[PDB]
């Protein structure tokens, strides 16, 4: 269900986005961003350093993480 | 302004020493005050404060040092009339309390504070001493005219100072505690200490 | 009729019914209305959610007398050039906003009556925290994700800040054992809720013991992703007399069934332990201790202004939809 | 009981005390015929009507349509009515009149506002550019 994407990057950060099914999607907060504790409690599976760095308004069910090099 | 101020003073002088003026006069006064506050009336506030202090000092010139038993018959009546007339005055200059004393002092509370400056005078210790002398009819004698004491007591309770202490809350009985309750309790203790043993040395303890 | 003859309190009462665009528009009518467009009673509560803006614009607006400034996820990537007077703001939200270090330093070097702050996601440094030391009235604070400052800075901040009610010093990605040690050593004594997650290889039982022995008033607590907390830490929390919502989620060193013993602390209400409990065994834990709430809320609340556009229960009147 | 209110030129209108009690000034006054020399009888009758329709009230923002139709008149009497409502200090009436004026100002340009309200413009042709500069971030 939890669909991941490849890594694409510029010279300074490395990014990733993740798509979620409906049930997890309907929980994402519309007000504040998240923290690693928070999205691990959601059910993401990835490393240390990934930061949830914005929300795309038209489609809330897509998360965007980035981390430095 | 000025041309307003003289007639306002005349009307205020009328409202103290009350002769039950007619509502036409009071609408004249209220219209004067409202007209001045539209043209932001600090100087009018200064005039009011000064006039109150002056009149109260003039009154205190008389009635000072009547030594007892009239300082009550004086003080209670003066306080009663002053409180009532001041309530009326707060009624008149009521446009201030809504649109300039919101940026800081309500006229009623100002009058109370000025009467407090009439309390921190020989009118403080003499009154309490005379009241204690009156209650000294604990022994006997129904001369304790309860209305001659309730007036002073309620006056103390009310006079608990309020000028931006915190804001209108409720019973501010600081003044009562610190200026009348103490002496009352101490003198009660002393009087009972005396008369108790005085009786005790003469009778079987049953009595 | 001469409507310019209107008195100022009437004009203000009129203007207290508008919306920010029109309030701006009318300011360009005549000099008196220009004065009355900014009278420190219209500018109680601002709102600039996501709007891009400029340092001088926000400086002027704050100097006008704002109280509750809500500006989350807004972008301020330009240098501040003007000076001001000490601001009057009392609640400030800046979560996740992309701002410059120099601009943020300049802005914070004026506010001193901060009753509530947020700085989630941002990046700080030594001058910023040194200036922030002045705020001797911080009820709340929130520094999640921030990074860059130093131990001397942290200890000075925590010493100066005395009334700190809730603290969320979470997830920072440059800390050290020194950082967490000096933190817990100098934490104020009234901390009702505190978060210290993330610091897996820096949280130690000695420091947790120091915390539980210094502060007796923890009510909400979380230590997520801590990999060196054992059941001795367990009995540590047993000294806490007000822990109502603990969460040790993904604390690996804890064997699941000792979680049953947590139910034995009296004043507990919830326990979020995501990660450790194998599925199905959640029912086992529920049966073992059915007087609690396990895994009923994913999201934190420790000094988060918004969880509902109202910041911290306050309503912003001047807004932009 | 009742009370006889006299306007600026003698139009004594008798009104129930429980109606004039709305006017806070008159309320605190009857606490302890009267002329109100700041109100002409024309506006006074409308004030009485508004109080009567509201006499048993409980005690945007959904202007009651009764007041709305009661407000469907031009500038001059609206100006005078607001001033009188202030002078007598009756809460809801001033509230709704203020809201009406606010909404009628809503939307129009500074030029239209200046024309309709008969406001004498000043300090122009060099500073309006600056004040508009103070409004880009809109």
């Amino acid at each position: 269900q939890i669909y991941y994407s490849d890594k694409y990057d510029d010279e300074e950060f490395e990014y990733r986005h993740v798509m979620l099914p409906k049930d997890i999607a309907k929980l994402v907060p519309k007000t504040h961003l998240m923290s690693e504790s928070e999205w691990r409690n959601l059910g993401v599976q990835q490393s240390q350093g990934w930061v949830h760095y914005m929300i795309h308004e038209p489609e809330p069910h897509i998360l965007l993480f980035r981390r430095p090099l | 302004l000025d041309q307003i101020w003289d007639d306002l003073r005349a009307g205020i002088q009328q409202v103290y020493t009350r002769q039950s003026m007619a509502k036409s006069r009071y609408m004249e006064l209220y219209t004067h005050v409202y007209n001045y506050c539209t043209s932001v009336g600090l100087e009018l506030y200064k005039r009011l404060k000064e006039f109150l202090k002056n009149y109260l000092t003039n009154l205190l010139k008389d009635g000072e040092d009547l030594m007892d038993e009239s300082v009550l018959k004086f003080y209670t009546q003066q306080w009663e009339d002053y409180r009532f007339s001041s309530k009326v005055l707060n009624g008149i200059c009521a446009y201030l309390n809504r649109h300039w004393v919101r940026r800081e002092y309500e006229i009623y509370s100002l009058a109370l504070v000025t009467w407090r400056d009439c309390l921190f005078r020989p009118l403080n210790k003499q009154v309490t001493n005379a009241v204690l002398k009156l209650i000294e009819k604990e022994r006997n004698g129904e001369t304790i005219n309860t209305r001659l004491i309730s007036g002073v007591v309620q006056s103390y309770v009310e006079l608990g100072l309020n000028e931006d202490d915190a804001f209108a809350k409720g019973p501010t009985l600081t003044v009562y505690k610190e200026s009348f309750e103490s002496q009352f309790l101490a003198d009660t203790e002393r009087f009972y200490t005396r008369e108790s043993t005085e009786f005790l040395q003469q009778n079987p303890v049953t009595e | 009729v001469s409507w310019d003859s209107l008195p100022d309190e009437l004009l203000l009462g009129i203007f207290s019914c508008l919306c920010l665009p029109e309030l701006l528009k009318v300011s360009g009518v005549c000099k008196r209305w220009y004065r009355l467009a900014s009278d420190e009673s219209l500018w109680q509560t601002l709102d600039l959610t996501g709007k891009n803006l400029h340092p001088d614009v926000t400086g002027r607006l704050l100097s006008q007398g704002v109280i509750a400034f809500r500006c989350p996820r807004s972008f301020m990537d330009q240098p501040l050039a003007e000076h001001f007077s000490p601001f009057r703001v009392q609640h400030m939200d800046l979560s996740n906003s992309v701002i410059e270090v120099s601009t943020l330093h300049g802005i914070l070097s004026q506010c001193s009556k901060l009753q509530n702050l947020s700085l989630e996601g941002l990046r700080l440094s030594d001058p910023i925290v040194n200036t922030l030391a002045k705020n001797s009235n911080l009820v709340r604070l929130n520094l999640s994700g921030c990074s860059g400052f130093s131990e001397f800075a942290l200890q000075t901040l925590l010493s100066s800040c005395s009334r700190l009610d809730e603290l969320n010093l979470s997830w920072c990605f440059d800390f050290t054992e020194k950082h967490v040690q000096v933190a817990v050593a100098h934490v104020s004594e009234t901390i009702t809720q505190l978060n210290l997650s993330g610091y897996r290889k820096n949280l130690q039982k000695s420091d947790l013991s120091t915390l539980v022995r210094r502060c007796p008033n923890l009510v909400h607590l979380d230590l997520s992703d801590s990999v060196m907390l054992k059941n001795d830490c367990f009995q540590e929390f047993f000294q806490l007399n007000y822990l109502q919502h603990l969460s040790l989620s993904r604390c690996y060193d804890i064997i699941p069934e000792t979680l049953l013993e947590l139910g034995e602390i009296p004043t507990l209400k919830t326990l979020q332990v995501f990660g450790i409990v194998p599925d199905g065994t959640l029912q086992l834990l529920k049966e073992a201790l059915p007087h609690l709430q396990i895994n009923c809320s994913h999201f934190t609340t420790i000094a988060r202004p918004t969880i509902n556009q109202e910041i911290w229960g306050i309503k912003c009147r001047l807004t932009l939809q | 009981p009742s009370i006889k209110l006299q306007s600026s030129d003698g139009e004594i209108f008798e009104v129930d005390v429980e109606i004039a009690k709305q006017s806070v000034t008159i309320k605190t006054m009857l606490e302890d015929p009267v002329p109100l020399p700041n109100v002409n009888a024309a506006i006074l009758k409308k004030v009485i009507q508004w109080c009567t329709h509201h006499k048993d009230d409980p005690p945007t923002d959904d202007i009651p349509v009764w007041d709305q139709e009661f407000l469907k008149v031009d500038q001059g009497t609206l100006f005078e009515l607001i001033l009188a409502a202030n002078y007598l200090d009756i809460k809801g009436l001033l509230d709704v009149t203020c809201k009406t004026v606010a909404n009628m100002i809503k939307g129009k340009t500074p030029e239209e506002i200046r024309k309709t309200f008969n406001i004498k413009n000043d300090f122009t042709e060099e500073e309006e550019a600056q004040v508009r500069k103070e409004n880009q971030w809109c």
